[PDB]
């Protein structure tokens, strides 16, 4: 039948409208592949015919318009809108030319505003990418989750914009005539789809200067004539049409803001050039004339010695006219800035006929007139109109809030910046959709490309302005949250999520601070990520706190308590994943305990010195929850540390106790090594928490407390025994086959190193008898073993390397200190 | 399964050569008669180079047997077509494909 | 068993209790110190009692014989007990106040005091917030209790829950009694089912859970929605929803009204269909707008898809599915091809109904998040056929 | 590094341009004073074409400002787990609060003219339904601190300044008809969250500033960190000023409502909550006294923290005084049987010892003056 019979066949109209809704849903939010598939069922010719068809029911008309937008324009519009909020200005002659006001004789204040959306924009927005629809092409042999992401189907955008403008003008004239047969059966059905398409095309950037002028004249000719027709504003339209008009005006106001930002950047380029030249000349003159007067030269050179930011501040500190004299700058340089400031205030309307003559006045009058004329029943329209009114009444504030998102780059970084922007757009798109194999691969690829990009390292401030770390963060946590109890999927994604963030913290201290701000958010998600091997949110937190005394002192008691609670849970409960894998069931989780313990280490001990503020807190919390120490050191019915280590070695020897023993990864956990490493990390943390000596000499009672408590917790005899414990040594046997101990399943020197750190920091070596005792029992044997393994066959053995690291790190410095 | 029928004759003497781009208009129909693709709807001729495996075998062989200015119907078995995997959404598995191809010019 | 517990139990019905003075007349009088009274659990109908074998428990009314269930509120734990009391006609003096007064519960006959069991260590490892309640002559200082008022809505809902649970369990009882026993050419040979009572209860509950009208003003709609969510949560936490599902299962075992009659008779066969439709409607009302109640179905989604094909309550089952899929993304993450194909088969067999299209649309996106798996499955298994 | 600090003329143009952007933003844009609040409020208050209609006034169609207030009230009343941050709400609340005040012997006439003007500006809002919106947002915040609740409290203070009996009555009537416990629950939670002096934070900040860390990029000496100690002092003062203003003028009805809410299922005693906060503040101040007791001279950071604490305590004392003035006998009895006396004892201890200590150094005379005013 003719689709036009659906005007009377209502059930069919409903079913087809909901079919179009389903078409939009399946292609919604980035499914460009589904969009391509749909292009077969609903073709470009069908869609374009429906756009013009005046006899379609409004539901079908709107559905087809929205389907076109969804298939072709939705992804690009969303990607571009995500970027519009950010302003990255390349320093280019085009940028330099930009001015707030177009050239003219009329005075700065009076100067008639240029038409919004008509001008030169240098802000960086990545291009749109489309792929032609074809269904005879060869099928890619690459499997799912390996094939590259598909682009949106292409449609002729210039013809589409021309058609849209023409149809909008036709709608305007028809509304002026006030006919009784509106397209679609109502003014809403007539106008709303066209306005939606026009707004999409504007945001996408398809419209040119002349097209923008035509749109402006359709809106209100009188105001927007540069140098009868009735405009949509006076066409006395319903609320939905008003909402669409509000969105259009929001676009135009955003463009005005963008113009302001770009003009400010251009003036910054020129004024910085002038200031740089003047500063050079003044420094030269000073280096010429310092000989006459040596006293004032000091105050003069304060400028050239101060940080550049402070130099700029001082140079600009002449607004109030009370402190202008101190500023070295001349009156011409000062007056250029003053003039630009006045011009900006005029552009924003601050500086002091019935007809608006300006977009701000037009928008304010429109909103007030609408509200006066009727009580709006659309909360969305209310929100939009009052937002526009606020923007018009506060132009300076909007610019002030946009400035943080503004960054100037050299023209030689544009290509890398654009690639980074494309990757960031991909990542941002990945937020809305649920994570899958494909999305994980794309995310990993984007992270890798960003890391390869130099700009990432060169411009961390730009990264923070772009909000990249928060986006990565949100993706990771969203992925974790889903079914976190069952299993933590996409561990590769999470590992990438550090490599990005857990390096981003190292790039800059400000980046480290930014990530520190989210510490609590990371910790609550960190609990489940214990099993998942690799870089974790706990590592994110450790990177946020590592080597920054400022951040460590900022660290919070509540976060420490959360960590200690997780550690107590580990100390009292076994790991369900290991139980499922069939490991022998012990009562506690040494691996997670060790993770938390090393985090607390990074928190308390910084740059070689302990932070007593955090250390005392950790000690108090741990002693309040003694389960964190482990089943050993429990007190009543508790074995000693040495006994625990011996039992761990026994387990390591005996299979069916170290593991199920019934591994492609080769990273399978060995329980003996896990226990020994847990205890070693605990002892290391306690030793680091141990007070620095100068406090002890000072006599600080708190320090004496902490030291006595640590001594009570860990007896010295046990440390000496652990240090004395033998270590398996590589040997050649059975035809000279090299027999080498596995480290992941055996006692290792770093375990002894932790004990040595504890001994040095808490107990100390002050008496020759104890010195000789320790050296004869534990140290000298190990040094002899290292020397014996210093042979061609054995010298490169990982065991020998670990022994040498242990020696150089712990023993040799200690003997050097105790030499007297 | 490439089977070519002549709807309208061409020159009969000039035929596509490897490395020579073929420009066509086409309408794609499944054997049951349902249309799934048409270049004329987009109003843009489809260009493809022979021997680069860009298009399915069905096309590779049919256009080669065809001549400039020729209009033909090509019936392609699934094996020469997308096959058991099919084209998700567009083409079902194990589908014979019927095409109406007009070979505009060679470049 | 009786516990001191904190959390959502505070807002739940099972935390609610009713105080019943031993006198019928002037039982709504002000409570006064020393007054013997019974303490009833609204949702179960059971009375707090002291049993020698099990100590403090809640027993049935048939075993509630005053001596076990008689309790008093005293301001102080001192053994004054000087004078037995004297009945007073009228409301009496206003002694005990809500929120302010601190009361100690004492079993009159024994004289024991209500107190916590002093949980042993490792209960923290259990993570239990529950402290068992016992009757101990010494007690503790913190044994005092604050009395807090309950909303009329909550009281009504708890009593509703008790009555509805009793009725539905009796119904399930009759169904199980004649489950495997055909009536043959005779009577069903069992107690008559409460068909009319079930029907009336279902209708009243549907009206009770009916969502507010759109014409109502925004504030009133918000208040009604808040009340409705609260009532839904109370019913779910007391297990009504599982009872509805169980009734639906036992009614579903029978394909048609004649099949039902073979076991229960024509008289119940007539109302079979009405009851199943009412049950599905009640389930939809209970879960509508409540994300948690809709998420509960993530475990047993097949429960709905398997029943979609049934003809008696196709619309009701479809509405249940629609509500679940709107409210919960957890279900959307567990959707499978089997489910998508079942819904497509529902289109094929039942006709072109826009509600199924709406359900499929909901399968794709929830709360601004799209499921590519569901999108692709729908596209692959609906579009290409083109029928 | 300080010697090496590159002269401005040696930097790349783009980095210098960024630095200029920030410096210009701080010095010129941020310092600029543009006032549009009153103009905006008037333009939104004016109603148009009702004069020609002659029926619209009787219809009582909302004017634009009324519609905006209603929109925000709708947002607040919408059922949600949490209150989403709305920058539009915060901006418009700030605009209204600024418009309400809009502000060495003053004539009685001039003083009364300022009072009458302030009353007119407050009427502009509470006639349009701003008080109920304030209460609704306070209930919606559900005890979570933030810019939204801060702006709501500032708006309430602005409309209540001078003890507006009309606003007081409107608020009390709304609360009593709605019978919602969320308002006082949120108030109680906010009181519990309100902070006191923390010596651990004091010491941590002292060590941080002593470290003299410099920003690795360029150089930022003695970079000022966020003030951990009394970060929410302004919020605390605003909360207690709001509660005080609600009772200002010896409003017996609201005074007693604060103590007890008869209609509601549950009751919260804001007076006792205030006493508890005062006790916590007293403990903090006594600890900080003991911390500085050995030290001969308090340093500047301490002198601060003292001044901030004494300002908060002054506001708390004024609020408690306003709860009872009139007098409200029930509130008097509640305080008498509360823990207030212990707080007074501790404050007296601190007052005596700080007076003796601060008298020794003249530089501490300002702190001494503030302490005496607090006494």
């Amino acid at each position: 039948m003719d689709i036009l019979e659906l005007s009377e066949r209502l059930d069919l109209q409903r079913f087809h409208s909901h079919t179009l809704r389903l078409y939009r849903a399946v292609c919604a939010l980035g499914n460009n592949r589904v969009a391509h598939a749909l292009c077969s069922h609903v073709d470009q010719a069908q869609l374009l015919h429906a756009l013009e068809d005046a006899h379609l029911p409004g539901p079908l008309r709107a559905g087809y318009y929205d389907l076109l937008i969804s298939i072709h324009l939705e992804s690009a519009c969303r990607s571009r809108r995500s970027m519009l909020s950010e302003y990255i200005v390349p320093l280019t002659p085009e940028t330099r030319a930009i001015t707030l006001f177009p050239p003219g004789r009329k005075g700065g204040n009076a100067r008639r505003h240029g038409l919004p959306g008509v001008g030169v924009t240098t802000s960086l927005r990545p291009p749109h990418h489309f792929s032609p629809p074809c269904f005879v092409a060869a099928l890619p042999a690459a499997g799912v989750a390996e094939a590259p992401a598909r682009l949106s189907p292409a449609i002729p955008l210039e013809a589409l914009r021309d058609k849209a403008l023409r149809m909008l003008g036709e709608a305007v004239r028809d509304g002026g005539q006030h006919a009784r047969d509106p397209v679609g059966g109502s003014v809403e059905f007539q106008f709303v789809p066209v306005l939606k398409l026009v707004s999409t095309l504007l945001v996408m950037g398809i419209f040119g200067d002349e097209d923008v002028k035509q749109i402006l004249k359709m809106i209100e000719p009188e105001v927007f004539t540069e140098e009868l027709e009735e405009g949509l504003l006076q066409m006395k339209l319903p609320e939905s049409v008003k909402l669409q008009m509000c969105n259009l005006l929001e676009y135009f106001c955003d463009q005005e803001l963008q113009h302001r930002v770009e003009s400010l950047a251009a003036f910054a380029e020129r004024y910085v050039d002038k200031l740089q030249a003047n500063q050079r000349s003044r420094y030269a003159l000073l280096m010429r004339a310092f000989t006459m007067s040596a006293a004032e030269t000091a105050r003069r050179t304060r400028e050239f010695r101060s940080p550049p930011q402070e130099q700029i501040n001082m140079l600009l500190h002449f607004k109030d006219e009370a402190d202008e004299e101190d500023c070295p700058l001349p009156e011409d340089i000062r007056q250029d800035l003053q003039d630009f400031h006045q011009d900006l205030l005029a552009h924003c309307g601050i500086q002091l006929e019935k007809k608006p003559q300006s977009l701000q006045e037009l928008v304010s009058h429109m909103v007030v007139r609408w509200a006066q004329e009727d009580y709006v029943q659309s909360p969305e329209l209310v929100r939009a109109m009052f937002s526009l009114l606020h923007r018009q009444y506060d132009g300076l504030g909007e610019l002030l809030r946009a400035l943080p998102r503004a960054y100037t780059i050299s023209p030689s970084s544009v290509e890398d910046t654009m690639s980074l922007l494309e990757c960031l757009g991909q990542i941002r798109s990945l937020l809305i959709v649920q994570m899958g194999p494909q999305e994980e691969n794309l995310m990993i690829q984007s992270i890798g490309n960003i890391m390869n990009n130099k700009v990432f390292y060169q411009h961390p401030n730009l990264m923070r302005a772009l909000g990249m770390h928060e986006t990565v963060m949100e993706v990771m946590v969203n992925v974790l949250g889903g079914g976190e109890t069952k299993e933590i999927r996409f561990p590769k994604m999470v590992t990438s999520c550090c490599r990005f963030l857990c390096y981003f913290c190292r790039i800059s201290r400000q980046n480290q601070r930014s990530m520190f701000d989210h510490l609590s958010y990371l910790l609550e998600n960190s609990g489940i990520g214990l099993g998942m091997q690799g870089s974790t949110p706990l590592d994110v937190a450790a990177a946020s706190v590592i080597d920054n005394n400022e951040l460590a002192l900022a660290l919070q008691e509540q976060d420490l308590e959360k960590v200690v609670s997780y550690l107590a849970g580990c100390g009292l409960q076994s790991c369900p994943m290991l139980l499922a894998k069939g490991y022998p069931d012990i009562g506690w989780n040494p691996c997670g305990g060790e993770r938390y313990l090393d985090f607390l280490r990074f928190a308390v001990f910084v740059n070689g010195e302990s932070v007593e503020e955090n250390a005392n807190v950790v000690v108090r919390l741990l002693i309040r929850k003694p389960e964190c120490f482990g089943p050993a050191l429990r007190g009543e019915g508790g074995s000693g540390l040495l006994a625990a280590i011996e039992e761990a070695i026994r387990i390591s020897e005996d299979p069916a106790r170290d593991g199920p023993g019934v591994p492609p990864e080769e990273n399978r956990v060995h329980l003996g090594h896990a226990i020994m490493s847990f205890y070693a990390a605990l002892i290391d943390l306690l030793g680091r928490c141990a007070p620095e000596m100068h406090l002890i000499q000072a006599g600080k009672g708190e320090a004496l407390r902490i030291r006595a408590i640590l001594r009570s917790l860990v007896p010295l005899d046990d440390l000496v025994g652990i240090i004395s414990l033998p270590l398996q040594i590589p040997t050649l046997g059975k035809d000279g086959a090299l027999v080498q101990p596995k480290m992941s399943a055996s006692f290792v020197p770093d375990h002894k190193a932790s004990m040595v750190l504890f001994l040095d920091r808490v107990y100390g070596i002050e008496n020759q008898d104890f010195l000789l005792h320790v050296l004869d029992v534990g140290f000298l044997p190990d040094m002899r073993a290292a020397a014996s393994l210093d042979t061609a066959t054995f010298s490169t053995t990982e065991m020998a390397l670990a022994l040498n690291r242990y020696l150089c790190l712990a023993v040799l410095p200690l003997i050097t200190k105790c030499a007297p | 399964g490439v089977q070519v029928e002549t709807i309208s004759p061409g020159d009969g003497r000039t035929f596509p050569k490897r490395g020579q781009t073929c420009v066509v208009h086409y309408t794609g129909m499944l054997e049951d008669g349902k249309k799934f693709d048409s270049s004329r709807d987009r109003n843009k001729p489809f260009k493809f180079m022979l021997g680069k495996q860009e298009v399915i075998r069905g096309w590779e062989e049919g256009v080669a047997q065809m001549s400039v200015g020729q209009r033909a119907k090509l019936t392609i078995s699934p094996d020469y077509a997308y096959g058991a995997t099919g084209h998700p959404g567009i083409i079902p598995p194990h589908a014979t494909l019927v095409f109406d191809v007009e070979l505009l010019k060679l470049e | 068993l009786v516990y001191y517990e904190g959390g959502a139990v505070c807002t739940h019905a099972r935390s609610l209790w009713r105080l019943e003075p031993l006198r019928i007349s002037w039982s709504g009088s002000h409570l006064r110190w020393g007054q013997p009274l019974r303490i009833r659990h609204v949702t179960t109908g059971r009375y707090l009692a002291l049993t020698e074998d099990q100590g403090l428990v809640v027993v049935d009314a048939c075993k509630a014989h005053t001596k076990a269930t008689s309790f008093c509120f005293r301001v102080s734990k001192e053994k004054l007990d000087t004078a037995p009391k004297r009945d007073v006609e009228g409301m009496g003096p206003p002694e005990i106040k809500y929120g302010e007064s601190l009361c100690f519960v004492q079993h009159v006959a024994s004289g024991l005091w209500l107190t916590y069991a002093a949980p042993d260590p490792k209960a923290l490892r259990l993570g239990v917030l529950k402290k068992k309640a016992i009757l101990h002559q010494e007690g503790h200082m913190d044994d005092a209790l604050f009395l807090t008022r309950c909303q009329q809505e909550e009281s009504q809902a708890a009593r509703m829950i008790h009555s509805t649970a009793g009725l539905y369990n009796q119904f399930i009882k009759g169904l199980d009694s004649f489950s495997g026993k055909p009536r043959g050419s005779g009577p069903p040979a069992g107690p008559a089912l409460p068909i009319e009572a079930v029907i009336l209860s279902l209708q009243d509950l549907i009206g009770y859970f009916e969502p507010p009208s759109e014409e109502l003003q925004h504030e009133e709609k918000q208040s009604k929605l808040r009340s409705l969510r609260n009532r839904q949560s109370l019913f779910q936490e007391e297990g009504m929803l599982s009872l509805v599902l169980n009734c639906i299962d036992r009614l579903n075992v029978y394909t048609t009204a004649a099949h039902f009659a073979e076991y229960a008779g024509e008289e119940a066969a007539e109302s079979w269909k009405e009851i199943v439709n009412l049950l599905y409607e009640l389930l939809a009302s209970l879960i509508r707008g409540n994300r948690a109640n809709c998420a509960l179905f993530s475990t047993n989604l097949d429960w709905v898809v398997s029943k979609l094909d049934r003809l008696e309550a196709s619309s009701g089952i479809l509405e249940v599915l629609y509500c679940v899929l709107i409210e919960s993304p957890e279900v959307l993450n567990i959707i499978q091809e089997n489910h998508i194909k079942s819904i497509i088969s529902l289109l094929d067999k039942h006709g072109r109904n826009h509600k199924v299209l709406d359900v499929l649309c909901s399968l794709c996106v929830c709360n601004g998040v799209a499921v590519r798996s569901n999108q692709d499955l729908i596209t692959e298994n609906l579009l290409p056929g083109r029928e | 590094a300080c010697f090496r600090m590159t002269p401005l003329y040696n930097l790349p143009t783009h980095r210098a341009c960024n630095m200029f952007l920030e410096s210009y933003k701080a010095a010129w844009i941020l310092t600029e004073d543009h006032s549009f609040e009153d103009r905006m409020i008037d333009d939104l208050s004016k109603a148009g074409e009702q004069e020609e209609e002659e029926e619209e006034v009787e219809e009582k169609k909302p004017d634009p400002l009324h519609q905006l207030v209603l929109h925000f009230s709708r947002t607040a009343l919408t059922e949600k787990s949490k209150l989403d941050e709305d920058y539009l709400y915060m901006a418009y609340a700030d605009i209204m609060a600024k418009s309400c005040h809009l502000e060495v012997e003053v004539s009685f006439e001039e003083k009364e003219m300022e009072k009458q003007r302030l009353l007119y500006q407050q009427s502009r809002l509470h006639t349009r339904g701003a008080a109920e919106m304030v209460l609704q947002m306070i209930s919606a915040c559900k005890g979570e601190t933030g810019a939204m609740v801060s702006s709501t409290l500032k708006l309430g203070i602005s409309i209540l300044n001078g003890g507006n009996a009309e606003v007081q009555q409107k608020m009390l009537d709304y609360l009593k008809d709605k019978k919602e416990v969320g308002f006082f629950q949120s108030i109680q939670a906010l009181m519990q969250t309100c902070s006191v002096l923390d010596l651990n934070a004091f010491e941590r900040q002292n060590k941080a500033e002593g470290l003299g860390m410099v920003n690795e990029d360029g150089t930022v000496i003695n970079r000022q960190n966020g003030e951990k100690v009394m970060a929410d002092d302004e919020f605390t003062q605003d909360l207690f000023r709001f509660l005080q203003l609600l009772c200002e003028g010896h409003n017996n009805d609201f005074q007693n409502y604060l103590r007890t809410q008869t209609g509601n299922t549950t009751t919260i005693n804001i007076i006792i909550c205030t006493v508890d906060y005062l006790l916590r503040l007293q403990e903090s101040i006594s600890d900080f006294y003991w911390y500085y007791s050995g030290k001969d001279v308090i340093e500047e950071q301490g002198k601060r923290n003292f001044s901030k604490a004494m300002s908060v305590a002054k506001q708390v004392f004024n609020s408690l005084t306003e709860y009872i003035q009139g007098p409200c006998t029930g509130n008097q009895q509640s305080l008498a049987h509360s823990r207030l006396w212990d707080a007074v004892v501790g404050f007296l201890h601190v007052f005596a010892h700080m007076m003796m200590k601060l008298a020794q150094d003249s530089s501490q005379i300002e702190l001494l003056k503030e302490l005496l005013d607090l006494q």
